[PDB]
């Protein structure tokens, strides 16, 4: 009777047991029918679908296959015996939350459940209840100002530019450099290069000048066939897209500006706390040097006297899940679960409290 | 209020340090 925590992302599913310091099951949010890694390997005879797009569940039959694979194949637990905490994207439509609740109680027969906003869990993971979260994963990036556990709806910013977009861009600039990555197998390799050799430059223009004059910024990545992939400015030009979305033809402002615009859409009286509590969350915030860059970009945009602070935990690839593990195992939260009796009697709309 | 109590728990929870290592 230990609570389960399932954090469903656009690209990855993070599942585990409330109380653990990390999720035991992490696998691709893909359905081929095959789910996860099995579908990724046997892709030739199968067509792969992502049931979650830009953090929103858009395919319920496939999403059901993913929860089934999570409970029985990966965690090998009986859903009927465990309160289950799920996560959702900010601004998730009401109809989505109800469908999520209906499937958990009618298809998996959970005894209790809860739906928490992903960014809010990240804030908790860092011991905070007020602050602004930069949550960037594989499909979507969000700026979420939070006041004592409540996400300020009018200040939430959504940006459809995340890890997958940076992977596509890396594939393109690598080809413009001489290498050629087209097949999907070559995409999984480029994704691995991105996560292993990429970083955010403090000064992009100067880094570009430094890369063109010397080879000190060059790193090598060897493929199994013996080919050595050496890259210079591609290391920082890829994640630079976060601050200059125009690199991939997007008119939106960088993540530093969406953070500022979000803070400016909040009451002037809460901006001070937000500036001092920038929590970075998601796999796309793992690039070395991103924290120092945000510190610099935000300082240039905020009042000169403003105290800026960027919090980038080393475990931010799973901050959402960690925050949920903490939440669901606290004693003060045990009376916040939606019970089966409430659902059995009032139905799926009971999720709106 | 439990909400104030919940906010208190998160601040005094200790974070990831109080979770079982896997
Ligand atoms: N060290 C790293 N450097 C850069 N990117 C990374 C690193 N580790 C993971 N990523 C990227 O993070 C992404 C997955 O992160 P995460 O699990 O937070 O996203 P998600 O929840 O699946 O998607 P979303 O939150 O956008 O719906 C992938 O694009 C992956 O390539
Ligand atoms: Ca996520
Ligand atoms: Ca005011």
């Amino acid at each position: 009777t230990t609570a389960l925590v399932c954090d469903n992302g656009s690209g990855l599913v993070k599942a585990g047991f409330a109380g653990d310091d990390a999720p035991r099951a992490v696998f691709p949010s893909i359905v081929g029918s095959y789910v996860g890694d099995e579908a990724q390997s046997k892709r030739g005879i199968l067509t792969l679908k992502y049931p979650i797009e830009h953090g929103i569940i858009t395919n319920w039959d496939d999403m059901e296959k993913i929860w089934h694979h999570t409970f029985y194949n990966e965690l090998r637990v009986a859903p009927e015996e465990h309160p289950t905490l799920l996560t959702e994207a900010p601004l998730n439509p009401k109809a989505n939350r109800e469908k999520m609740t209906q499937i958990m109680f009618e298809t998996f027969n959970v005894p209790a459940m809860y739906v928490a906003i992903q960014a809010v869990l990240s804030l908790y993971a860092s011991g905070r209840t007020t602050g602004i979260v930069l949550d960037s994963g594989d499909g979507v990036t969000h700026n979420v100002p939070i006041y004592e556990g409540y996400a300020l709806p009018h200040a939430i910013m959504r940006l459809d530019l995340a890890g997958r977009d940076l992977t596509d861009y890396l594939m393109k600039i690598l080809t413009e450099r001489g290498y050629s990555f087209v097949t999907t197998a070559e995409r999984e390799i480029v994704r691995d290069i991105k996560e292993k050799l990429c970083y955010v430059a403090l000064d992009f223009e100067n880094e570009m000048a430094t890369a063109a004059s010397s080879s000190s910024l060059e790193k090598s990545y060897e493929l199994p066939d013996g080919q050595v992939i050496t890259i210079g400015n591609e290391r920082f030009r890829c994640p630079e897209t976060l601050f200059q979305p125009s690199f991939i033809g997007m008119e939106s402002a960088g993540i530093h500006e969406t953070t500022y615009n979000s803070i400016m859409k909040c009451d002037i009286d809460i901006r001070k706390d937000l500036y001092a509590n920038n929590v970075m969350s998601g796999g796309t915030t793992m690039y070395p040097g991103i924290a120092d860059r945000m510190q610099k970009e935000i300082t240039a945009l905020a009042p000169s006297t403003m105290k800026i602070k960027i919090i980038a935990p080393p475990e931010r690839k799973y901050s959402v899940w960690i925050g949920g593990s903490i939440l669901a195992s606290l004693s003060t939260f045990q009376q916040m679960w939606i019970t089966k009796q409430e659902y059995d009697e009032a139905g799926p709309s009971i999720v709106h409290r | 209020s439990l909400h104030s109590a919940l906010m208190e728990a998160i601040h005094s929870s200790g974070g990831r340090e109080k979770l079982r290592k896997v």
